RNA sequence: GUACGUGAAAUUGCUGAAAGGGAAGCAUUGGAAAUCAGUCUUACCUGGGUGAGAUCAGUAGUGCGAGACUAUGCACUCUGAACCUGUGGUAGGUCAGCAUCAGUUUUCGGGGGCGGAAAAAGAAUAAGGGAAGGUGGCUUUCGGAGUGUUUAUAGCCCUUGUUGUAAUACGUCCACUGGGGACUGAGGACUGCGGCUUCGUGCCAAGGAUGCUGACAUAAUGGUUUUCAAUGGCCCGUCUUGAAACACGGACCAAGGAGUCUAGCAUCUAUGCGAGUGUUUGGGUGAUGAAAACCCAUCCGCGAAAUGAAAGUGAAUGCAGGUGGGAACGCCCUUGUGGCGUGCACCAUCGACCGACCCGGAAUGGAAGGGUUUGAGU
RNA sequence: UCUAGUGGGCCAUUUUUGGUAAGCAGAACUGGCGAUGCGGGAUGAACCGAACGUGAGGUUAAGGUGCCGGAAUGUACGCUCA
RNA sequence: GAGAAGCUCAGACGAGUAGGCAGGCGUGGAGGUUUGUGACGAAGCCUUGGGCGUGAGCCUGGGUCGAACAGCCUCUAGUG
RNA sequence: ACUAUGGUUGGAGACAACAUGGGAAUCCGGGGUGCUGUAGGCU
């Protein structure tokens, strides 16, 4: 016998991606290459990120590209912003700014807005060969609890979150235990 | 590397590997050369040998 | 790393030889030599993994003792000491000499290379290991060991805990009563050579 | 052969085999008997014997430099290419035996160093002390029992000297040494660490077994079956704290026999598109052949705004804010778990903004000013 | 983050209360069984030892060594006749 | 090269009811594929023969038999 | 005294001893019988 008591024995993460999108497949092989035969933390990122499902990879919109490169204390200026995901669009944004944006995909409206703006879109792989290591590149991420998940998960006594209604109005959770005049407030 | 694990004090040339000093080193140095006095005392053995 | 293995063993012998002339001036004056208590102890488990209550069952975890039989090298301090009066039914532990440390390294000596156990085959394990505080080789640690050098902590943990076979010619007849009771738990002194022995 | 395709199991007869002292069945291990497989030494390479043959390496010529190929000839034979033979070599299973090693281990020795009251004793020897007498002697009596003195014709105890570095035992250590037995041989060109060297792609016991022999080859070793012996093995399923239970179901065999499909909801994953998304309510190519594929308009659902019971009102002071931690990147050190600068995601936190509510508050409107608060907000 | 089973327990050591007592009822602590085979206690859920992949060799625990039965009709000193 | 879903080196570990997850085995039917098997014997069945797998199972010799049937990638369910 | 831990310890039990640790109360005896900050007065 032995006295071992064991916790975190088997890792929690993900080897390989649950896709089976033979180009992501090339794009896993060429980062698996490029994060063993380099020291750079940036490969190591891009390949992980690689494996990650859809929730766990949310998009980012080239207005938060633009915002986040252009910071008053930024020296984000001439480089090229890096996300394993999609870039949407924000409409709001009326003029765009020239941007070099490497990504998962490109919204149609995303990829003709940037480059009518004099700016560039890559794949990862047309990255991989302009910056092996990512040196000077910007990585981002998008916001990954923007999901409607979010605003249930917690939900419980003063916990201020959503619950799950079939139905919004008064009649539907909003009386005995929401309220004083109704026996108590959650 | 490292297939099988060999008992220094049994395999010499393990033994050699490790401690580069084993070939020098001399035991069994006689120091009781000279008269060897005795060291017991007086107060020592009275107090021995009480009850 | 011969010239250093054979200072230390000038410095082992020359502390015998002070010892016992200490010893001998004593008893010419009918004085008394109180010898330097010591400060390195073995520790042998000699209980299974059944039926251990839990400031125990933590002791030896902390002790890095999980398996009967397995032994570790414990700085004796009083923090150390007290641990092990909490586990004293379950272990045994005394005083060992120079012989049972180099036998103990040299055929049972394992490291923690990057948290795997390895054979201390060669030098270069060692140092890879315990370089950077001037441990080169084998005698370098047992060295270290043996006085309690300044860096004992690194050097003892790096040595994988030793995986002893049940003793040659058994134990006494019950194990599970103190080594006063003539039993075989607890502080033994000088007794745990003689019971590594048969181990080892 | 109509008692009819195939023709299982339960169950039965005959034949054969085998076993059997108040169950049987099973497991482990071997014996016995029965039965099964090795087809080896084939391929490829070289040598030997003879044999015949359009004959092979360099070349000549027919995409400029170098390399491969086919094709016309020459090279006309110690070369090269197909075929014949030998019980040709390396022989190839199965099993033994020994040796030299390696790993593990068990058992028995020998030598030495050191330690202790630098053992304690002891022996032989010189100087002491003492009491129990062998009683040397004394004496009941020439046949033995009792005294009463410290070596006599004996002996013992306790102290000190040397010949002492006494031995011996025990303890401890030797990177000292000599044998006996057993189990294992994982790996498969090389590379390492050591040692030795005549210093060299050398030798070794140094990152895991080789060498040398022999016998068998309707044998042996393996496999299977049956049975025997030795050892172990209670009847499964179930409810249960607990079942071998004197708890319930189960005589036997075949076939059938129990988490499905649908309207939703929730998390997680994949795919498409993304501030949008959803062609199948419909309409069209359409008639040919069309329940499919494919195409096409307006609506509508969900999402892009919240809050309030409601009337209503409705989201930027600022880089869409500040603070702390922080991915990734860049720069400085100087080899540290570094310092410096931006700071994604996320979490904690101080504010701002919208709605409700509570305020003062200068007919209808609620603008500026506020608030410990409040919302599934920004 | 989502979800299962569970919401009859029982035994021992030690601290206890109720009870005449109980193979009784109720609580405290730890170890267990339930869900744990294996060596031992002839036998046995909980006691001792020890917790288990398939195997070779070695050595042990608890417990044994007259025979059943692997292992001294071993050694030392006593006690005991029922 | 070594199905990169590959190759290679190393260390530690292994009880399990209720329960959870993964990877597999087997059955009917659907699309694709395999100059797939078959009256010179498909499927099925018997077996005192052989082989493979930890196992679910699979392959094969001999016997019987007479008309269909299988492997691989997917789809599916009144699937053990 | 009590107590944590230990034994296939003793004892029919009640309890007890032992082992590795922790460790009182009470009585009795000796000694003692206020110290000190801020601010200001005082032969
Ligand atoms: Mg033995
Ligand atoms: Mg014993
Ligand atoms: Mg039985
Ligand atoms: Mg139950
Ligand atoms: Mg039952
Ligand atoms: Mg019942
Ligand atoms: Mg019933
Ligand atoms: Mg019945
Ligand atoms: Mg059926
Ligand atoms: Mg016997
Ligand atoms: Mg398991
Ligand atoms: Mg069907
Ligand atoms: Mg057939
Ligand atoms: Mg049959
Ligand atoms: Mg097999
Ligand atoms: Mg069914
Ligand atoms: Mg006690
Ligand atoms: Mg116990």
């Amino acid at each position: 016998g032995i006295d071992i008591e064991r916790h975190h024995v088997r890792k929690s993460q993900r080897s390989k991606p649950a896709s089976e999108n033979v180009y992501l497949k090339l794009l896993v092989k060429l980062y698996r290459f490029l994060a063993r035969r380099t020291d750079s933390r940036f490969n190591k990122a891009i390949l992980k990120r690689l494996f990650q499902s859809k929730t766990n990879r949310p998009p980012i919109s080239i207005s938060k590209i633009a915002a986040l490169t252009s910071r008053k204390s930024a020296s984000l200026e001439g480089k090229t912003t890096v996300i394993v995901g999609t870039v949407t669009d924000d409409e709001r944004l009326l003029t765009v700014p020239k941007l070099s944006v490497a990504a998962l995909r490109f919204t149609k409206s995303a990829r003709a807005r940037i480059l009518k703006a004099g700016g560039e879109v890559l794949t990862l792989d047309q990255l991989a060969l302009r910056a092996p290591t990512g040196s000077n590149t910007v990585l981002l991420r998008g916001k990954k609890h923007a999901r409607e998940a979010y605003r249930h998960f917690g939900f419980g006594p003063h916990k201020h979150k959503a619950p799950y209604v079939r139905s919004e109005g008064r009649k539907f959770e909003r009386a005995r235990g929401r309220r004083k005049s109704r026996a108590f407030k959650v | 590397a490292h297939v099988q694990k060999k008992n220094p004090l049994k395999n010499k040339a393990v033994l050699a590997r490790l401690n580069p000093y084993a070939k020098a080193y001399k035991a069994n140095v006689k120091l009781n050369t000279g008269k060897t006095p005795k060291a017991a005392g007086e107060k020592f053995l009275t107090v021995l040998h009480e009850n | 790393i011969a010239k250093r293995a054979e200072s230390y063993d000038a410095e082992y012998r020359k502390a015998e030889r002070e010892q016992i002339e200490l010893g001998r001036k004593a008893r010419a004056e009918g004085n008394y030599y109180v010898p330097d208590e010591t400060k390195l102890v073995f520790v042998i488990r000699i209980r299974g993994i059944n039926n251990i209550p839990p400031k125990a069952r933590k002791i030896m975890q902390l002790l890095r003792l999980i398996q009967i039989n397995n032994g570790v090298f414990v700085k004796f301090n009083k923090a150390t000491k007290e641990m092990l009066q909490v586990v004293e039914p379950y272990v045994t532990y005394g005083i060992p000499n120079l012989k049972t440390v180099r036998e103990l390294l040299y055929k049972r000596g394992f490291g923690k290379v990057n948290k795997q156990r390895i054979a201390l085959s060669d030098n270069a394990i060692i140092e890879a290991a315990l370089g950077k505080y001037s441990i080169l080789s084998i005698e370098d640690l047992i060295h270290e060991i043996y006085t309690v050098g300044p860096n004992f902590k690194q050097a003892a943990n790096f040595i994988w805990p030793f995986q002893l076979s049940s003793p040659l010619g058994g134990w006494r007849d019950r194990k599970f009563k103190h080594f006063i009771e003539g039993g075989d738990a607890g502080k033994r002194d000088e007794h745990i050579n003689s019971l590594v022995r048969k181990m080892l």
